[PDB]
């Protein structure tokens, strides 16, 4: 089960910041919950399968194109408002000289605000840890290959020299050897002129 | 006689890859 | 200007979780700030500098000490226990050494009139701070993939030096291996016919 936290502005107080917090299992498809909240009180709503399927009906958009804009929209230009006092919240999209209506949920405010704040604090602190161990061993990985990449670049360094000082150390054994073939030839045939 | 030069390559026996690579090895 | 949010269980509500928000600058040392949540209200309170020096010596510990205690309780074999009344907003916290325990900070804190815009802001911080690891953590992510594929292609470089080298070597002692064979048949030519003189030298003085 995924989640995802957004900090949004609503059009009727732009002053305060409010969160909305989106909650689903493997994709929106398959139904998602959505909570909002001022850090005081806190509304939610539950979004089926089928209900998502039934507004890619109304629109006549496939299911497919109609979650993406709920992705794009919801888990983070978008304008947002609710009403504290019938707990509607919709949200629109802004083009250029144009904007619509591109969903809405209706609401109901939460029993125990206080436990769903300590929830949502209580997992961003979870992320914040998981994500600097992550950073942590992504960090020594990349020391790793730094090193690793290094080592190799050497044997390179060392092989390719090698390869250049072949022809020339080879050549000096062979004119070694090969004069001395040449002596015992110059001696048996010496010998040959003896006698 | 000497059947072997001053560095180990024969006189008389044709020699091959394994042979030479001995031979040289041997001169530093 | 830091600070770390901190989740903790006070022994009057071991039900209930609560949440310590600690914020000092550069260190712990010169005074922090320590805010205490249920995520519906908030209790605040100060500790200057001084009153930190002061506490050391009351209980008889060298300063740095005193805050290297600080941080570990705090800051998140070293055992504490943190108790909160909201009938006095009184907050305090000992250290449980082996049959002996002992008070390691005590603060008077005060009920906030602006509970929600202290959780809104503690929240939001929290979310810029999974915001910035992310991007980290994708930067290293590239930064990966760009070691393990510079590491690949080195890696062939070095292998194709290495296979040049063997086919240059292989080359040369070929050619070498024909010419040294040249001259020892010649040599094998030579040493013959002088064994043959050398018969014939032996025939002669015989007969």
């Amino acid at each position: 089960m995924e989640r995802k936290i957004s900090r949004i502005h609503l059009v009727s107080e732009p002053s305060i910041t409010h969160f909305l917090q989106v909650s689903w299992e493997k994709t929106l498809e398959s139904g998602f919950v959505i909570t909002l909240t001022d850090g005081h009180s806190a509304w939610t709503g539950t979004v089926s399968e089928s209900e998502i399927s039934q507004e890619a009906d109304d629109m006549a958009m496939e299911k497919g194109k109609y979650v993406g804009e709920l992705r794009k929209a919801l888990l983070s230009v978008y304008t947002f408002n609710f009403s504290k006092e019938s707990a509607y919240f919709f949200f629109e999209k802004n083009l250029k000289d144009v904007s619509f209506r591109l969903g809405s949920f209706n609401l109901e405010k939460v029993e125990n605000p206080a436990e769903v704040i300590r929830e949502l604090i209580a997992y961003a602190l979870d992320t914040i840890a998981e994500n600097q161990a992550k950073n942590e061993h992504l960090q020594k990985e990349n020391e790793r290959l730094l090193r690793d990449w290094n080592d190799v670049q050497g044997r390179f360094e060392k092989a390719v020299s090698a390869k250049e000082a072949l022809e020339t150390d080879l050549y000096k054994r062979f004119i070694l050897v090969l004069n001395e073939k040449k002596t015992k030839i110059r001696s048996l045939h010496n010998k040959l002129l003896n006698a | 006689a000497r059947e072997y030069d001053c560095y180990g390559d024969s006189y008389f026996i044709d020699t091959d890859l394994n042979q030479l690579k001995e031979v040289f090895s041997g001169i530093k």
